[PDB]
């Protein structure tokens, strides 16, 4: 649905990073390059962005 | 009609009268607890509060009872209802104030269930007395039933959503008899097999084998923690196995402390060699096999699944014979607690690398498979020539199939030996196999070398298509892969044709197991109803309900089934 | 061996081969209440009333149906409290 | 009039088929939802082969 | 080559295509045991995941939704076709094969409390209750209105204050379990009221309240309650490779063992389980999952593709600088000392099972009994006594504990007292006020005696007397 | 199925529980008192 | 489902490419319920005229 | 209550006589009305 | 003696006697053996059985119906 | 009392014991308005 | 309650006593110290200091149940020496080491606020 | 019977992370301090959330859980703020709690994204740590979300959100002279970053007597509290726990005599 605020293992904030990660995906950086641009050296922090799927946009499309 | 009103299954005369739902019964998911004692069973606080035991007022304990009356339907320790001498029942919650009501001698107090109460703990289906074992109530905050690892082996319940039922006796006599006959430490042994039904859990058993390895050294601080955990510890530290470099205790020496009193037991090692006993140095035991326990101390060898297993002559069985059931229950708890503390420091692991083998071993496995396939081709061509002659009383086609199967079997055995040679003491998979707690040598052969022939109903896969098992195969194909033989290990991966044949083997196995359970249960139910009447009288003659004698003495020996143990006469076997 | 020996001995106790089946239980010296618990209650009870037959109550099932303790272990013997042993006793408040 | 025949969802006769994803969003019907189930008394029933 | 045939009429498009949608989700199925793949097909159907994107628009009873659904790190190409990625039923969890406090033994999974606090594996539950006004007769019309003690003959002790004037609870309020959520009054020639109660311990805030005309046209109201449930030790979590188990225990991140990096595995599984089920694929997937996270590209789990080999994945891990086997040195959290044996750790996709401990737990004490047979019956709490099995009674006979067996058989259910004379086996009329009972026909008070037998047995004896066969009870 | 044809396992136990005039695969092992048992040709 | 006959329950060679062997519900009846292969399509059928 | 509590030694089954049934029957003169209650 | 029935108390007899003695203590039976600061009736009952001071005589029923009377002191604890 | 019509996204009061309908929308489906009272929650 | 509250785990009740004195007759001058509502972190540090002390013959720290919050520490000393004195000495040594470490860390940050350069 | 004198050397000092090495100290002391930084150091995070009305797709409970996880600056007022239960003042007030109020309405056709920066705090010192902005929820056109929240002081043990630091890296004895961990193949294993082992030397030679020393600790923080400040606070907190235990023991011995 929406990115979790904190990484499941470290507790480092991932919610702010997700908007930056989407911008890196929009830019030349690939999914691996975007994680390198973030500079996370721990797989758990990289995994949260890589495995996350945004279903919030689908919910927004439906009329309220 | 009135005759129609009388009914059998789901009927008042039979279904309701013979079996009826019982109050004071609690059901919830079960989770294992190593720390909890074997008698103790974890109970959720909410279930414990709902369950109640009627208690006669006693002058010595009146102060506790009045406190329970003061807190009604609020605190966990409280009385939901009070029964007066008249027998009228009063609700504290409905009554405006609990304090105004006054307790009198002989009043009945519905105290909520508390730790130390005795309950009957049973699995949802009971096929034997061992399934139903009396347990001591213990309270834990979470809503789950917590039971010791040792009690799990008689229950035989895997912890995947499984649930169990506990019933609380409301009568002093019923509670006392349940303690005398159904207590879990008393039921550790089984009369039918004359052996304990309780065996060390696989995680503890593999750790025990690693703990009893010769190359185990423990620091003084680590040993002090193990002594603190041991209930059997007498508060006196044993002299260290190694003294001058630093105080050190061997794992076998720490296990000797766990063993209670002075029980003497000898158990053959799981990997113990018959050749070693015939050969010299049998007493020396170079392989550390031939486990021997003397004066309640492990002296030599490595403890194995057989030594701590649910079998006659086991070290736990010897503890039951001399130390007694209560001490044996403490011994089971002590082994688990010490093993867990040692296990976290030692560590346990499994990996693809343990499954993987050296390339030279893989090349050897490929060579034997190639030779077997060539031999099968030679048999097929000879059969077409008709050089092969049918064995008497057997079809030529059957003999040709049997000989091809023999070639596959010998090759699979050779690949299996290559898989065993690749395994090393460092390798985790070999260590689990050596303990025997989990895994098997045959499982290793499937994992590293050849899974083996896949068959349905013990016969090679038939040709569903005309003359062909599959469209990809040619007509009249006698190739081993066509007949479902699998020469590929699980780690290597399975070809789609092999995978389909493997699925057929899995499907047939699944059907037989499900059908078998229903049939065995049905026949057992008829047998249990038929033999329930038979019983032993005061004179010790076994008799039916009619009282016609079945046997003059029980078992033809007039002795308990558990008491008899295997012994060697050593008179008839030697020459005159 | 004791469990195996008992199963053959009870089967051969009659002196004829009998299968463990409902029909085999139906031909027995057991009382009508046991037959009533076996789903043949209507026929046996009419026959018992006509012949004035009386249930023995030997079976454990007959006792449990009436709510009496089954005649198993812990039920056959009856205790007999004795005053002479009671006389050397200490009263408690 | 002969009678009323229940209509399988996402069938050509059914209104949902032939509608764009935006039209489905207005009707609160998911484009992802497979369909193929008859609706009887406001419940989902699918025939089994 | 020496092919079986050189003129094949047709060729398979792909070997993996034959596998079904449930089979495809499992990674490396061929490496895994064939029965284990079958078990996971059942697990995938009962896995808890959002059924459809517009879950809110449709009110569904027992609906299961996932707080943070995540795509698997390793995905089969077939999985994309069934759109499993679009609506995932599981969240990836780091997994280590190790033995710690012994809670993990016998298919139990250790879990991180800190991850549960962050909302990992958290789920949303929706339950819908629907009530329609009934008008079988004009006097039997059942309008929905708030129940009041003065106007209602059958009003329950539970307060009706939560219910609105319409008799329908307001949306957005939090209602405790076993509390009335719908109030209806049936006209009485005052008027008795029919009230529907919440499931016990539902603890669910009302998501929305809907009032609409029914197909019949009678007033129809649907109430949906939403309850948020965190992961629990009782709750079962299932691994993708045919593994299912309850959570053994939950520990704090400091309590959980930590690597040199300090990463702590979300879920810890016993090492013994993997050899018994021979799940070779699960170990490969754990290696692939760590490789995929470092690589930054999603792994392929197709079984017959043969794109990735165990050695190739190990070589990729060595390139990342991680050990090729994937074993990592770990420190016991409490000791702070590096563990003697390195533990292999790899992320494994995990799907939460539908079964939950909270629904399963139930206990009954002094519950209301049915008038016809005096049998124990479930109350509004919905908790009922467990039936005593016929086999369980036989086990008690083998134990020799006759008193306990008698207590469950007679005292626990329908205990009754009857009066009979020695000769006459008829049910003598009993008057409590007189305290004297008389077998009618012989007018006897000396012969009368008190016998305790089950109420079901007493009524059965009366039915036999109606059939003209009289059971006769004699003291001698 | 694994052993000619013999009845073993739970079905054989079921045959003991319910007596059957004919077993599913009846067979009797035969031993010879005469010297024929010792030598294959006489057997 | 009650019937225990082995031949209907057992997987067959012709089933290849038409059904998924792994996708079978476990229980008293094994393999009685099957799911068709994704490539496999049930034919609507055509007039023979 | 006042009546003593004792176990039943034996149970005997015999046909129930109509004459004894009439004596123990609660109703006198039988039931002459099919309706459960007139009003 | 000349009794076929064993002089030693049977395990079933031991269970009933311990339950009966415990039942008496909870009711408020005078204690033949003083309790060692025990509020649990079962614990006192087991010590009373070891003392053999319990006032209980057990009647054993033979198939012919002959009765054998054994005092708690005469009976030997099975355990 | 007050009810919300989903089709036209407007709130129209519905009389008790009166057939449900919407003014100028002809909609018989109504949703009760959110309660005025505020329910506290725990961030944990 | 099915889930224990977090505040209760670290907070002792008024009736509960933080430290309990127990006497062991198994060995001379052996005293058992039990601390309720205590995390594993405090117990590990106390046991190591007691092990370092020559006077303390036996130092053992264990947790009876993980779900329960409690630590049990056993101290054995020479008959002339007192076990309670050893326990207090271990606490003082730990406090002295921590205070010196805190001063050194504070000096180190002051030395390089912007780093070495 | 006297504690050894510890020596502290700081490899790196930065807001994002602090790397420090402590030598001449016991392994148990090194492990205890590492655990203390993660759970014994208090931070200010939202504990109470009340939503007057919710129109967002996410339910009110979902929004409340996200708000608590979001970090709030606690560098100087963690000591100044008091636990609401401990303080005798009203539970909702400025001294013991920080009030956060967010009201967001989207009238544009484009969805408006709610951010942590949007939250308004009565106390300036406690603020959402924004320099990007964390996305709490996305609001569709015509949807308004209004909520009132209060932030209460708590340490890591109480909740994961209250923990003030990310995962802390602790390692010691990179060369395996102690042989605490034994590798079946030393060459396959990669050498540690702090390892002094040469490329030729796959593993360190075993030493009969070894002392754990030169422990390496790296602390990474959200930035609400400085990582070096967290270490200084942790050392005082562990010392306070020992002092409280000594005070309890002194009272207990006084009661005995
Ligand atoms: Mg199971
Ligand atoms: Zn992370
Ligand atoms: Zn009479
Ligand atoms: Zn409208
Ligand atoms: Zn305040």
């Amino acid at each position: 649905m929406i990115i979790p605020v904190r990484c499941f293992t470290c507790g480092k904030i991932v919610g702010n990073k997700w908007e930056a990660y989407l911008g890196l995906l929009q830019a030349e950086y690939t999914e691996g390059d975007a994680l390198d641009a973030l500079g996370l050296k721990r797989y758990c922090c990289r995994r949260m962005l890589l495995a996350h799927v945004d279903l919030i946009e689908k919910l927004l499309n439906y009329a309220p | 009609s009135l005759k129609q009103r009388l009914k059998g299954k789901e009927g008042r005369v039979r279904g309701n009268l013979m079996g009826k739902r019982v109050d004071f019964s609690a059901r919830t998911v079960i989770t294992p607890d190593p720390n909890l004692s074997i008698d103790q069973v974890g109970v959720p606080r909410s279930i414990a509060a709902n369950m109640t035991f009627a208690e006669i007022v006693t002058p010595f304990n009146i102060d506790r009872l009045q406190e329970l009356v003061r807190r009604g339907n609020s605190q966990y320790p409280g009385a939901k209802y009070i029964i007066r001498d008249n027998g009228d029942r009063i609700d504290l919650r409905f009554h405006p104030k609990p304090s105004d009501l006054h307790l009198q001698t002989g009043y009945k107090v519905e105290r909520h269930m508390c730790d130390g109460d005795i309950v009957i703990f049973n699995r949802q289906p009971t096929l034997h007395k061992m399934s139903m074992m009396g347990h001591r109530v213990r309270i834990l905050p979470w809503s789950t039933f917590r039971l010791n690892l040792s009690v799990t082996t008689p229950y035989n319940a895997d912890f995947d959503g499984d649930e169990m039922n506990l019933h609380l006796p409301q009568s002093l006599e019923t509670r006392a008899e349940i303690q005398e006959l159904a207590m879990v430490p008393r039921m550790i042994v089984t009369p039918q097999s004359n052996r304990p039904v309780m065996g060390i859990v696989q995680d503890t058993l593999t750790a025990v084998r690693k703990f009893t390895k010769r190359d185990v050294f423990l620091e003084r601080g680590e040993v002090m923690n193990l002594l603190m955990f041991l209930s059997t510890w007498d508060g006196k530290v044993p002299q260290p196995a190694i003294l001058k470099p630093r105080p050190l205790w061997t794992g076998k020496q720490i296990f000797s402390l766990i063993i209670p009193g002075h029980i003497n037991c000898i158990r053959t090692h799981s990997t113990h060699p018959d050749d070693e006993d015939s050969g010299p140095y049998k007493h020396i035991s170079p392989g550390d096999t031939k486990v021997v326990v003397e004066n309640g101390e492990l002296i030599m060898g490595i403890l194995c699944k057989k030594s701590l297993g649910t079998s006659a002559g086991s070290l736990v069985h010897i503890s039951y014979l001399e130390m007694g059931h209560d001490i044996t229950r403490l011994f089971y708890s002590n082994i688990q607690t010490v093993i867990n503390n040692w296990l976290l420091i030692e560590g346990h692991t499994i990996g693809i690398g343990d499954s993987i083998a050296d390339s030279k071993t893989y090349q050897d496995i490929q060579n034997t498979i190639k030779k077997a396939k060539q031999d099968v081709i030679e048999v097929i061509e000879k059969a077409h020539n008709n050089e092969l002659e049918p064995t008497p009383g057997n079809t030529l086609r059957q003999t040709f199939e049997n000989q091809v199967n023999r070639i596959l079997n010998d090759a699979r055995d050779k690949t299996g030996s290559s898989a065993q040679k690749s395994l090393s003491e460092y390798n985790n998979f070999k260590s689990m196999v050596v303990s025997g707690a989990k895994g098997s040598k045959i499982n290793i052969s499937q994992v590293i070398a050849v899974v083996g022939q896949q068959n349905v109903e013990g016969k090679r896969i038939p040709f569903g298509f005309k003359h062909r098992t599959l469209p990809h195969f040619i007509k009249d194909d006698y190739g081993p892969e066509s007949r479902g033989f699998v020469e590929n290990s699980y780690l290597a991966g399975l070809t789609p044709t092999e995978f389909f044949f493997h699925a057929m083997g899995g499907r047939e196995g699944l059907i037989d197991t499900a059908v078998k359970t229903a049939e065995t249960g049905y026949i057992q139910r008829r047998l249990i109803k038929s033999m329930e009447s038979v019983m032993v009288k005061y004179d010790a003659t076994v008799r039916n309900s009619i009282n016609q004698v079945v046997q003059l003495r029980y078992g033809e020996d007039g002795l308990a089934g558990e008491s008899v143990e295997f012994q060697n006469l050593a008179t008839l076997k030697p020459s005159n | 061996y004791r469990h195996l020996a008992l199963l053959c001995d009870t089967m051969t106790c009659r002196g004829h081969l009998m299968a463990i089946t409902r029909h085999g239980v139906n031909r027995q010296d057991t009382g009508p209440l046991m037959k009533c618990s076996f789903e043949e209650t209507v026929d046996v009870l009419m026959e018992a009333a006509a012949h004035g037959e009386s249930d023995p109550m030997k079976g454990v099932s007959e006792n449990i149906m009436l709510g009496q303790l089954a005649p198993a272990g812990t039920g056959c013997f009856d205790l007999l409290l004795d005053a002479e042993k009671c006389k050397y006793g200490m009263e408690i408040p | 009039f002969i009678g009323k025949i229940p209509i399988m969802l996402r069938s050509t006769y059914c209104l949902l088929n032939g509608l764009t994803d935006r039209d489905l969003c207005e009707l609160n019907e998911c484009p992802l939802d497979p369909g193929g189930y008859f609706i009887i008394n406001g419940s989902e029933k699918v025939l089994i082969a | 080559e020496v092919a079986y045939c050189s003129t094949y009429t047709h060729c398979e498009i792909h070997p993996s295509m034959i596998l079904g949608v449930c089979a495809s989700i499992i990674p490396f199925p061929d490496h895994n045991q064939s029965p284990r793949n079958t078990y996971q097909s059942a697990m995938g159907k009962q896995a808890m995941g959002v059924y459809i994107t517009n879950f809110h628009v449709r009110m569904d009873t027992l609906a299961h939704v996932l707080y943070y659904p995540q795509k698997p790190l390793v995905t089969t190409r077939s999985m994309e076709y069934l759109r499993f990625r679009e609506l995932p039923a599981g969240i990836n969890s780091i997994v280590a094969i190790a033995s710690y406090t012994g809670y993990n033994q016998e298919d139990s999974v250790i879990m991180n409390r800190s991850a549960v606090d962050r909302g990992f594996f958290r789920s949303v539950f929706y339950r819908s209750y629907k009530e329609q006004e009934s008008k079988k007769g004009f006097d039997q019309e059942e309008v929905f209105e708030k129940p009041t003690r003065e106007t209602c003959q059958g009003m329950r002790h539970a307060i009706y204050d939560k219910l609105d004037d319409d008799g329908l609870i307001a949306p957005g309020v939090r209602v405790s379990g076993d509390d009335v959520i719908i109030g209806k009054t049936v006209t009485l020639p005052t008027k008795r009221d029919c009230s529907t109660f919440l499931r016990t311990s539902e603890t669910g805030i009302v998501d929305q309240v809907m009032v609409t005309l029914n197909q019949e046209g009678y007033k129809f109201c649907k109430i949906r309650v939403r309850s948020v449930r965190i992961p629990q030790i009782g709750d079962k979590f299932a691994s993708r490779h045919g593994q299912k188990g309850t959570c053994g225990i939950q520990y704090r991140q400091e309590d959980m063992p930590f690597t040199c990096e300090g990463i702590t595995p979300d879920i810890i599984i016993n090492p013994h389980a993997i050899p018994s089920r021979m799940t070779i694929g699960h170990l490969i997937e754990c290696l692939q999952g760590k490789v995929s996270a470092n690589k930054g590209e999603i792994g392929d789990a197709t079984p017959f593709n043969d794109a990735v080999n165990v050695q190739k994945i190990s070589n990729l891990l060595s390139d990342y600088g991680y050990h090729l086997r994937g074993n990592e040195v770990l420190y016991n959290g409490f000791t702070g000392r590096k563990i003697t044996s390195q533990i292999f750790i790899g992320p494994t996709y995990y799907q939460r099972l539908k079964h939950m401990v909270d629904d399963k737990i139930h206990s009954r004490a002094r519950g209301p009994i049915q008038i016809l047979n005096r049998q124990p019956m479930e109350g509004r709490s919905r908790d009922g006594g467990l039936r005593f099995g016929e086999m369980e009674r036989d086990c008690q006979i083998a134990h020799g504990a006759a008193q306990f067996l008698r207590e469950r058989l007679f005292e626990a259910s329908d205990p009754y007292q009857v009066h009979v004379c020695n000769l006459c086996g008829i049910m003598a009329i009993a008057n409590t006020r007189t305290h004297t009972y008389e077998c009618r026909g012989c007018r006897n008070k000396t012969q009368i005696s008190l016998v305790r037998m089950p109420y079901a047995c007493k009524l059965l004896f009366q039915e036999l007397m109606s059939m003209s066969i009289a059971p006769r009870m004699m003291s001698v | 199925f694994h052993y000619k044809n013999v009845t073993l396992g739970v079905p054989r136990l079921k045959e003991l529980i319910n007596i059957s005039k004919k077993p599913k695969t009846p067979s009797l092992t035969v031993f010879l008192l005469g010297q024929s048992a010792r030598d294959a040709e006489r057997a | 489902r009650d019937g225990k006959l082995a031949k209907p329950r057992q997987l067959h060679n012709t089933l290849w490419g038409m059904v998924c062997p792994a996708e079978t519900p476990e229980g008293h009846a094994v393999g009685l319920v099957k799911n068709l292969a994704l490539m496999a399509y049930i034919s609507v059928g055509s007039q023979p005229s | 209550s006042a009546c003593p509590l004792r176990t039943i030694k034996r149970v005997q089954f015999g046909v129930l006589s109509p004459d004894e049934l009439k004596r123990m029957s609660v109703t006198e003169g039988g039931i002459k009305y099919p309706e459960t209650t007139e009003g | 003696q000349k009794r076929i029935t064993t002089p030693y108390m049977t395990k079933y007899e031991r269970a009933r006697v311990l339950g009966t003695r415990a039942l008496q203590i909870a009711m408020c039976a005078p204690v033949m053996v003083e309790l060692e600061g025990e509020t649990d009736p079962l614990l006192i009952a087991m010590k009373e059985l070891k003392a053999r001071k319990i006032p209980i005589i057990i009647r054993r029923y033979l198939p012919d119906g002959s009765y054998e009377d054994w005092g708690v002191d005469e009976l030997i604890i099975s355990d | 009392m007050i009810y919300i019509c989903g089709e036209c996204h407007t709130e129209n009061e519905i009389k008790s014991r009166d057939p449900i309908r919407c003014r100028e929308c002809g909609y018989r489906i109504m949703y009760k308005k959110r309660t005025k009272r505020l329910v506290v929650f725990d961030a944990r | 309650m099915n889930a224990p509250p977090a505040f209760e785990s670290f907070l002792l009740f008024e009736g509960e006593k933080k430290i309990t004195i127990n006497k062991d007759t198994k060995v001379p001058n052996a005293c058992l110290f039990t601390i309720n509502k205590e995390d594993h972190t405090l117990g590990n540090i106390i046991k190591s200091q007691l092990l370092k002390d020559p006077q303390v013959l036996f130092a053992g720290y264990k947790v009876p149940h993980p779900l329960e919050h409690k630590i049990i520490i056993r101290v054995q000393t020479t008959p002339d020496y007192s076990p309670q004195e050893a326990f207090t000495n271990a606490i003082t040594d730990l406090i002295s080491e921590l205070s010196l470490l805190e001063e050194r860390f504070r000096v180190a940050i002051k030395d390089k606020q912007e780093g070495i350069e | 019977p006297y504690a050894n004198q510890p020596t502290v050397r700081i490899t790196e000092l930065t807001d994002e992370n602090v790397k420090f090495i402590i030598e001449n100290t016991d392994l148990a002391v090194a492990n205890s301090i590492r655990r203390v930084f993660i759970a014994e150091v208090p931070i200010i995070a939202i504990d109470w959330v009340q939503i007057d009305a919710n129109s967002s797709v996410l339910h009110d409970e979902f929004i409340a859980h996200r708000l608590g996880l979001i970090p709030l600056t606690s560098d100087d007022i963690v000591d100044k703020l008091q636990y609401s239960r401990d303080c005798t003042c009203e539970e909702f007030c400025p001294e013991c709690s920080v009030e956060f109020t967010l009201d967001v309405r989207c009238n544009e056709d484009q969805t408006r994204h709610v951010t942590s920066r949007d939250l308004i705090s009565n106390s300036p010192r406690v603020i959402p740590v924004t320099s990007d902005d964390i996305l709490i929820v996305k609001l569709r056109k015509g949807q308004e979300l209004r909520l009132r929240a209060y932030a209460k002081k708590g340490f890591g043990k109480e909740h994961a959100k209250w923990n003030p630091t990310a995962g802390v890296a602790f390692e010691y004895d990179p060369d395996n002279a102690l042989r605490h961990t034994v590798y079946p193949k030393p060459e396959e294993w990669p050498k540690s970053e702090y390892s002094e082992l040469d490329e030729d030397e796959s593993q360190a030679p075993y030493d009969p007597n070894g002392k754990p020393e030169r422990f390496y600790y790296n602390v990474e923080s959200c930035g609400s509290l400085r990582p070096e400040t967290i270490v200084l606070s942790a050392l005082s907190g562990l010392k306070k726990k020992l002092s409280d235990l000594q005070t309890q023991l002194s009272h207990e011995i006084q009661s005995d005599v």
